[PDB]
Order: structure tokens, then C-alpha cells, then sequence
RNA sequence: GCCGGUCCGAUUUUCGUGACUGGCCAACGGGGCCUUUCCUUCUGGUUUACUUUGAAAAAAUUAGAGUGUUCAAAGCAGGCGUAUUGCUCGAAUAUAUUAGCAUGGAAUAAUAGAAUAGGGUUUGGUUCUAUCUAGGACCAUGAUUAAUAGGGACGGUCGGGGGCAUCAGUAUUCAAUUGUCAGAGGUGAAAUUCUUGGAUUUAUUGAAGACUAACUACUGCGAAAGCAUUUGCCAAGGACGUUUUCAUUAAUCAAGAACGUAGGGAUCGGGUGGUGUUUUUUUAAUGACCCACUCGGCACCUUGGAGUAUGGUCGCAAGGCUGAAACUUAAAGGAAUUG
């Protein structure tokens, strides 16, 4: 399967149930920098990457603020004059929420993407 | 299915109650190899003879590369040879008494599981190709 | 920045300043050096998809712009001067890109990719120290982690899993030999059949094939259909155990092939720990029960039709005591009949 999609499904349905500390077994540095930028936006609390050599596990002490995360499995090129269309098609509002894209610095959201004036492909959305 | 496997620890060095040198383990494993024992049996007889964990920890590398370095390489790998030996044994039993339809089923399954690994070994090219199980 | 000192003046310590000196300490930056140790392997005699470009861009094309065609539909002014080197302005604004021309930077997703692993020959032959040594050549080797992805080894096991032999049981049938006498069978009743050449029943056997009563459960196994006597052989398989090995070998299915939402209790198989009874002790082996944990199982418990109506279209009970009509007509019937 897709490790990023299964990780974000893990924290999504654990938040939907209503737990606090979620274990997340298959980790990678894409998921690390993903939920690093979402904790910069304060959508989870702190977390931890316990390092055993095989894959490393993730435990997130999320508080209450997520309602839906996720990815988009075709990671296609998206121009700067199209992230407004993608925000309008993915989120319930303009500034309510974010959508994070893979770009030439890499795990920026769309606010930081229009600030730095770069773009790339879409890997996930969070609101 | 079920899980039942080893749990190699977090440390990656000789466990410091070791009281034995490094090349002595190399001499021990080439001694067992010249006795004619398969690498997995070298590994278990080295877990139990003198207290090593495994050779990638205690020596500089794994037993396959250290036996290729000492010149006692196998011409076919362990799992390939063992599946071939199981296949010829169940073939001999079925030719002793052809009525064993469950042995016919298991021979078909072992033939499939050995042709999968033969496909892997040919596509990685570590045995010479044209090798297609006789 | 710390400290010692040559001094001037006071002093026979110590201070003011001006010089000037070195011993050291941190922050800056500059030039090198070590992290390509000293020794073997090239094609033959890193690149690609994102952002900013300019260049040539088709009038018409986009949208825009000021102007009283009397407004609008439409059309498209620079005009004044100082009509003399200048004003006040507007056809300023905005696509030719899916395709190209080439340029310039990093994550993702691909394409590559390190010239590492010798301080490994049996021999052959050269000279050089006071029997010990030095320096020449041939002859047998390919990047980290080990997924609660995968296959493989190994171990005590595990099963009414399979194949082949083998052992058994009392049934069932048949046969033999005994025994005694009129019934035996069979059904709701019968009947058929068997029977004094002794049926049924009894006892002692013997043969034949098939099947594995009770144990049998919400238990075990196998890919599925299925699989229950014992013992042995032949292989196989599953779970567990594992500080053993390989290194992505994985999954999914046409064609083909073989066979036919969460929680809890209990149980089976394996392992760990506990510490009582079963056990027992110098023959080997390593049982049962309880409790906790853990892994895997077969399982369990609790959260458009319905009607109705039809002058239509199509079929039809339709239509009368039969016999019985051209014939008022018989026999025999059904009708209702206390004649």
C-alpha cells in the first residue's frame, strides 16, 4: 500500500474515535516532514520518532484539532495559477485549512508556497 | 498467517562478555565449512559453540561474503538447493507409489515455489542463466 | 579582556597618565595542511517532469480604453498652438499557448552510479649478511538496515492430513456340527415365502466381503471435496521457538495446469514464568492439574403495483329432460315422486 496514506488514515480514524496518543508504525521522512509542517500549523501536538533500525515508529500526542487529513494518490504537477482551484475544490473555505505540496524546498503549505513563490506537486491536504 | 521470527537486538556490536578473538571465528566457520556444513547450520552451531550472536555482528560481514572471501562459495544458494532437495525427495516417493495425490499437489506447489525463486535468481543473475531446473 | 615589565613624577610599597614591551585568554576572519593513508578494476585501438525568460508573436483574437454617430446598433480623433524647437492627451491596457528555440535551482517520481572488499596460491628461479635474511615471475575473486513484507534451514512437537503394508472388533451373510419341537416371517390388518429332508431360537466353530458402535464435543486436520480401529514404513504440512541464513525474491488475476465499530469468557496447539498436588528415586525419556503472560487457530458472547369501471378487440359457460330428426317415436335411463 501507500505508507503515507495509511499513516494519515491511522491518525484520522484515531482522531475520529477520540484517542489521544496514536502509534503509527510504518514511518518515513516524508511523513516526518508532513506532520512536522502540520504541527507547525498546530493541528497536532508534539510527536516522537522512536528509532529502531527496521522502520522506526511514530507516536503523536494530538489534542483535538484535526477533523480530516489525507493525501491525493495521483501526485500531479500543479501550477501556481491552479492552487486556488485546488483549494476551492479540496477545502471548505479559502483560509480555513491548508494543502501542502511537494516543491523545491519541499513540505510547504499553500500559504508558504505563494509566499516563497514556488510550486510543485500536491501530496496531501489537511484542515 | 502468523509471526514467529528472531528479534535481532538494537545493539550492533560484539556483546562485550565475549572473550574470544575475531579471526578465530573465521577459522571456526571455515573449519565447519570444510567439514561440509550448510551456512544456516554454521550460524546455529556458531550461536551455540562459542557465544557469538551472528557473524555480521561479531566479524566484519556476513557468512556468505566471508565464505566467498575464503573460497568456499556455494554454487547454488541455500534455499534453492533445499527446495531442489525437497522436490527430488517427494518425486522419488511419488515414483515409489504414484497413488499419493496429496504428494502430487505438494510437488506442484514446490515446483511453483522453486520456479519463482529461479526466476528471481535468473533476473538478478547470480547463477548462470540457461539454468531452468533441468 | 587578564597579567608582568622598561620608564616620568610622588615611593624604598603603590598610584596618575602618556609612550612601549611581552606571557596569555575568548570572538572574528585569511593562507595552507590531515581526513583522495602506501597496494589491484573504464566504455574502443548523473539526466529527465516544476518557476522566471526573451525572440519570432496573423489581421481579425481576448478584455480594456477616451470620443455626444442627436443616444444606441455600429465607426475610431491626438488637437492646439508659440498653427514658430512646446501644451493638454487617448485606440497606454491584454492570449498565438496543447507545439517550439534555448537558457538558468532545489523535494518528489523515474533513469543512472563509485573504478571498494588483497599488510589468497603450488612452485620456479636471482643475490646478500655473520647455516638467518633481502629483492624478482607463473599458478586458484564483485556497496548499508534486516519490516509484526517473503521464501529457506534447525529444534521439541503437532494433527480422525495423505500413500503403502499390517493388526483388531463384534456385528451382517453363508457353510458345517449339536440341541428341542410347530410354527417362523412380515404388517394397520393380512398375504407371498420358509418349515417334521427339523424353518425360527440355542451352542461350538469356520469362511467371505464391507464398516469402524459408545468415546463424539459448537473439538482436530486438509487448498477443496472430505477425513475416525491398532502398529510400522514412506514422504509432506501447520503453529510455536529462534541474538540462524538469503536480501524485495511480494501481491493480483485472463490463457494454461493439478485435484475433486470495540470489549470479555472458554477451548485447541506451541512457548515463558510461578509453586502445591499428582509425580518419584543412578536405567533412558521429560508427563498431569492449577494461575499469570504470549502467538496462532476452529469458534462463541455483548455493545410500477393495488383495486375499480368497461357498449372496444378476441375467445367462451352461453342456447335443454336425454334418447329424438325430416319422425311428437320405442327400449333404457336422470327428474320429482307418501300412485
Amino acid at each position: 500500500s501507500s505508507v503515507l496514506a495509511d499513516a494519515l488514515n491511522a491518525i484520522n480514524n484515531a482522531e475520529k474515535t477520540g484517542k489521544r496518543q496514536v502509534l503509527l508504525r510504518p514511518s518515513s521522512k516524508v511523513i516526518i516532514k508532513f506532520l512536522q509542517v502540520m504541527q507547525k500549523h498546530g493541528y497536532i501536538g508534539e510527536f516522537e520518532y522512536i528509532d529502531d533500525h527496521r522502520s522506526g515508529k511514530i507516536v503523536v500526542q494530538l489534542n483535538g484539532r484535526l477533523n480530516k487529513c489525507g493525501v491525493i494518490s495521483p501526485r500531479f504537477n500543479v501550477k501556481i495559477g491552479d492552487i486556488e482551484k485546488w483549494t476551492a475544490n479540496l477545502l471548505p473555505a479559502r483560509q480555513f485549512g491548508y494543502v501542502i505540496l511537494t516543491t523545491s524546498a519541499g513540505i510547504m503549505d499553500h500559504e508558504e508556497a505563494r509566499r516563497k513563490h514556488v510550486s510543485g506537486k500536491i501530496l496531501g491536504f489537511v484542515y | 498467517k502468523g509471526i514467529s521470527s528472531s528479534a535481532i537486538p538494537y545493539s550492533r556490536n560484539a556483546p562485550a562478555w565475549f572473550k574470544l578473538s575475531s579471526e578465530s571465528v573465521i577459522e571456526q566457520i571455515v573449519k565447519y565449512a570444510r567439514k561440509g556444513l550448510t551456512p544456516s547450520q554454521i550460524g546455529v552451531l556458531l550461536r551455540d559453540a562459542h557465544g557469538v550472536t551472528q557473524a555480521r555482528v561479531i566479524t566484519g560481514n556476513k557468512i556468505m561474503r566471508i565464505l566467498k572471501s575464503n573460497g568456499l562459495a556455494p554454487e547454488i544458494p541455500e534455499d534453492l538447493y533445499y527446495l531442489i532437495k525437497k522436490a527430488v525427495s517427494v518425486r522419488k516417493h511419488l515414483e515409489r507409489n504414484r497413488k499419493d495425490k496429496d504428494a502430487k499437489f505438494r510437488l506442484i506447489l514446490i515446483e511453483s515455489r522453486i520456479h519463482r525463486l529461479a526466476r528471481y535468481y535468473r533476473t538478478v543473475a547470480v547463477l548462470p542463466p540457461n539454468w531452468k531446473y533441468e
